[PDB]
């Protein structure tokens, strides 16, 4: 066969150890689910340093904490801004999920509490930005590098799907980038802890499962095929289907025609065929073999799947960063004012 | 060519979700 006796022997062993992990962590997952942490600080412990983005909730702050001078990202949310949004029970569910996940590429939220009028969220400070912004900048990502940043994906939806979460919203702009050139996934308001199938269009519209625009009933593969949008997107430069506007792109996604580039490996055109299947029986994570087909495929061939988890493999690129604090890797925009002072439905953040 | 296509879909910059 393809593996001799001693390759198929440490293959299945190194299966079941990820098993005997995932167990665990599905038990401290839910300790965690049914119990959250409040209020573990407050505003006035932290100096505003930096805005680092803004949108129609809230805004996100460079901060650093008092008495440990330790940089924190602190999102703001204001509580009126996102009950008259529809935003409620995003909110509250992102809050739920990012306090009981623990995995080395998730974003950590370190503290969390509200005050009369904002909700307030305090993760670790990735100073390295959006994947976005480096890819745009350097154009395309060689194979070796798109390679090391799909695995850790691969692992990552290994962790929430085994979780039950569906993530929904992989794209270069959700990657941050840290100081050793590991990827910190940000953004959980659009997952969903659910099995089975779920309904809501949501994402966006170059990653969007075909399953997603057809209006079915759909499950966690639509991350797969996610996934299979980005490795193309950081190898090429470009994501697969794109059009000057969603419906044209919608068409493109579920005609079951992709293009490659001609500097595309045969091995990477052969996974990208794999993920980016329309059909949702022969689309690789969601057969019987589960995350293993894409684990075991021959682009990850010299994937050491352990390493890149311990975090013992060496980037291909750490982004430039002057120190703590450093802001280069974000925008820059008007310092507007965090002013205080709708308890209903917020009683559990 | 499609890196030319690219560019001129409009689509270059980051996106929003629907
Ligand atoms: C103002 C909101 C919070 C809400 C809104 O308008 O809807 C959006 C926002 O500004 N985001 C969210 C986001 N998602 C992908 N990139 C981004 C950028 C930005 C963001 N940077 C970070 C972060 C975390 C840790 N270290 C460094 C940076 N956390 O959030």
């Amino acid at each position: 066969g393809h593996m001799g006796n001693a390759a198929a022997a440490k293959k299945g062993s190194e299966q079941e150890s990820v098993k005997e992990f995932l167990a665990k962590a599905k038990e401290e997952f839910l300790k965690k689910w049914e119990s959250p942490s409040q209020n573990t600080a407050q505003l006035d412990h932290f100096d505003r340093i930096k805005t680092l983005g803004t949108g129609s909730f809230g805004r996100v702050m460079l901060v650093k904490h008092k008495e440990t001078g330790n940089h924190y990202a602190m999102k703001i949310l204001d509580k009126q801004k996102v009950v008259k949004l529809k935003q409620i029970e995003h909110t509250l569910n992102e809050k739920r999920i990012l306090q009981a996940v623990n995995f080395p590429f998730l974003v950590k939220l370190e503290f969390s509490f509200k005050d009369n009028s904002n909700l307030y969220m305090v993760m670790e400070y990735v100073p390295g930005g959006e994947m976005f912004s480096h890819l745009r900048r350097i154009g395309r990502f060689s194979e070796p590098h798109a390679r090391f940043y799909a695995a850790q994906i691969v692992l990552t939806f290994e962790y929430l799907h085994s979780l039950d979460l569906i993530y929904r919203d992989l794209k270069p702009e959700n990657l941050l980038i840290d100081q050793q050139g590991y990827i910190q996934v940000t953004d959980f308001g659009f997952a969903k802890r659910v099995k089975g199938r779920t309904w809501t269009l949501c994402g966006t519209p170059e990653y969007l499962a075909p399953e997603i625009i057809l209006s079915k009933g759909y499950n966690k593969a639509v991350d797969w095929w996610a996934l299979g949008v980005l490795i193309y997107e950081m190898a090429a430069g470009y994501p697969p289907f794109f059009a000057d506007q969603p419906i044209q792109i919608y068409e493109k996604i579920v005609s079951g025609k992709v293009r490659f580039p001609s500097h595309f490996s045969s091995d990477l055109k052969d996974l990208l065929r794999n993920l980016l299947q329309v059909d949702l029986t022969k689309r690789f994570g969601n057969l019987k073999n589960g995350v293993n087909d894409i684990k075991n495929h021959k682009w990850f061939a010299t994937t050491d799947w352990i390493a890149i988890y311990q975090r013992k493999v060496e980037a291909p690129f750490i982004p430039k960063f002057k120190g703590p604090g450093d802001t280069s890797n974000f925008d820059d925009y008007e310092e507007e004012e965090i002013r205080v002072s709708c308890g209903k439905e917020f009683t559990e953040f | 060519t499609t890196y030319a296509d690219f560019i001129a879909s409009g689509r270059t910059g980051r996106r929003n979700a629907i």
